[PDB]
């Protein structure tokens, strides 16, 4: 068999545009007129678009039409917007209570934007001290393209361990956010100068310090 | 779509 | 729209019988017996493996099974195997023109032990109040399996908008680290009373509160 054909990548400039391509069969996207498309964002919930070739379902903003040309069906994605940018599959009834699916299709923008991080540095929790323990964390957020690099530092010469550092998300506005950590000891962080984080995105380093100074 | 099983 | 509930995660060991859940809100319940179950490995297309609430199409394991009582449905993976390791949905066919999935739900075959997560919550650094900037993190550090459901609260009110939640990184050891955020005014800050980071992880529920402080 082969389960619904798709293009494995698609893509389009903002505001120009890209039409999906469901290839089946005379059993299912031809045959019967069922295909419906499945928008899926990054590992999350796949909601539908259009479900009946074409067919407008709760707030589908934007040109997302469906026409099927025979055997083949099609969606398309008229005046580029950015949030688009996500994993399309398609689907066609066979028969005997069945769906089949389409191999999906990444869909990506182009001409978003470069955007460097909001770095926000953070000293352990009063609370997480009183505990006794003491962690930092930096907030790296809203930049585009998700590749990033994150040191640590004691004074200067580094801390280049205990760090835990997160591979970049794409946040609800397309821009990225990754998370940096140093696990300390409170000893530790009462014994030091100045920590910093260093954070490298496009050729270009922002680098915010904490030193243990908290109306906690 | 549980579209009709239709 | 998040309208059927599904746990962050359901893990077992080869030859255990998983149970996940799709608890759906205010609406249809019976209402709609409508409830589908998919399933979906990493960069593959979903497969169904339930329709009609208890159903099974054609090529589908007999030991995956399928119930619905009240507001709440129930997929089951007996004596379970390597390869049904995935990501599992609910799906409803609610408000017509409306159809609706669970948050998904991973299933793990635990490889190591499992591992309740570490929150941390952190508030808006005075340097960053300083900056008239709030900014509130949630560090969720050294859990398995990698799946964790985020809530947000202002007071015991649920947290409309401000939130983002990073993807589950593996850390150097192993485990999972993820992270949130909330994005405040120094004023929407300093008007409540508490603030909550609450984290889910299948059968086990955390709760962090901070409160303002007004510091310096």
């Amino acid at each position: 068999p082969s389960a619904l054909t798709q293009p494995p990548s698609a893509s389009g400039s903002l505001g120009q545009s890209v039409t999906i391509s469901c290839t089946g069969t005379s059993s299912d996207v031809g045959g019967y007129n069922y295909v419906s498309w499945y928008q899926q964002h990054a590992g999350k919930a796949p909601k539908v678009i259009i479900y009946e070739v074409n067919k407008r379902p709760s707030g589908v903003p934007d040109r997302f039409s469906g026409s099927k040309s025979g055997n083949t069906a099609s969606l398309t994605v008229s005046g580029l917007q950015a949030e688009d940018e996500a994993d399309y599959y398609c689907s066609s009834y066979e028969g005997s209570d069945n769906f089949v699916f389409g191999t999906g299709t990444k869909v990506t923008v182009l001409g978003q934007p470069k955007a460097n991080p909001t770095v926000t540095l953070f000293p352990p929790s009063s609370e997480e001290l009183q505990a006794n323990k003491a962690t930092l964390v930096c907030l790296i957020s809203d930049f585009y393209p998700g590749a990033v690099t994150v040191a640590w530092k004691a004074d200067g010469s580094p801390v280049k361990a205990g760090v835990e550092t997160t591979k970049p998300s794409k946040q609800s506005n397309n821009k990225y956010a990754a998370s940096s950590y140093l696990s300390l000891t409170p000893e530790q962080w009462k014994s030091h100068r100045s920590y910093s984080c260093q954070v490298t995105h496009e050729g270009s380093t922002v680098e915010k310090t904490v030193a243990p100074t908290e109306c906690s | 779509q549980x579209h009709x099983x239709x």
